[PDB]
């Protein structure tokens, strides 16, 4: 749900310590994601992707 | 988390409120704040 | 300047300050020239010297030095320093801020059952 997206983001937000780097990494993954899977939107799968491997 | 809310057994005006999002905020994080402001947002339209 | 920087569009057409101005330079100098190729008397000479000097003048920058170079109406004629400066200069209209693609505008009304993270569009 939005919900959970929200709170998988705060929790990447934390444990980052830079707020910028780690939109940048969530842009590239996202990124990434599209590309390899044209072949749910890309910075969705990025951030849950990000949250499920922060365990 | 793990911080269990205090029964504020008082009248609730603005400052009150103002005083409970900011400990929530401080406490739980900003999308527990953020849930926190709806509910409440939704209890006094009510 | 580029003639599409002074573009000269038809509707009748409509043309930018900057050809009046440099039409004006172009047919002073090319006055002064004839007149330097008949061997004109000297006062004649020096007064269309000095109209090619206040034609740069307003070309380069409008009422700066002398009289102000009005258009049809009594308006001054933009120049080329009026077109980098003031608020309505190159620089605060065109470049610290834009008009973008994707936009749209439109009255706000409140809408109490939405979230905090959301917004309703019509």
């Amino acid at each position: 749900d939005s919900q959970d997206l929200l709170f998988k983001a705060e929790s990447l937000i934390v444990n980052s310590t830079n707020r910028y780097h780690v939109t940048l990494q969530i842009a590239r993954r996202a990124k990434q994601a599209r590309y390899e899977e044209m072949e749910i939107k890309p910075v969705l799968r990025a951030i849950l992707e990000m949250s499920d491997e922060l365990n | 988390a793990k911080s269990a809310p205090i029964f504020r057994n008082r009248v609730i005006d603005k400052k009150q409120l103002k005083k409970l999002i900011g400990w929530t905020f401080a406490h739980y994080g900003t999308a527990k704040t953020a849930v926190v402001a709806d509910d409440l947002k939704a209890l006094g339209f009510r | 300047i580029p003639p599409d920087l002074r573009p000269m569009v038809q509707l009748r057409f409509a043309t930018s300050d900057l050809n009046d101005l440099y039409r004006r330079v172009i047919n002073r100098n090319n006055r002064l020239a004839r007149l330097q190729e008949i061997l004109a008397p000297e006062i004649i000479v020096r007064n269309e010297k000095r109209m090619l000097q206040e034609a740069v003048d307003a070309l380069i920058d409008n009422g700066r030095r002398g009289r102000t170079v009005v258009g049809a109406n009594n308006r001054p004629l933009k120049s080329l320093s009026d077109i980098i400066e003031g608020k309505q200069g190159r620089f605060r209209q065109n470049l610290l801020g834009k008009r973008v693609d994707y936009s749209g505008r439109s009255v706000i009304v409140v809408g109490p059952n939405l979230k905090i993270h959301q917004c309703g569009l019509p």
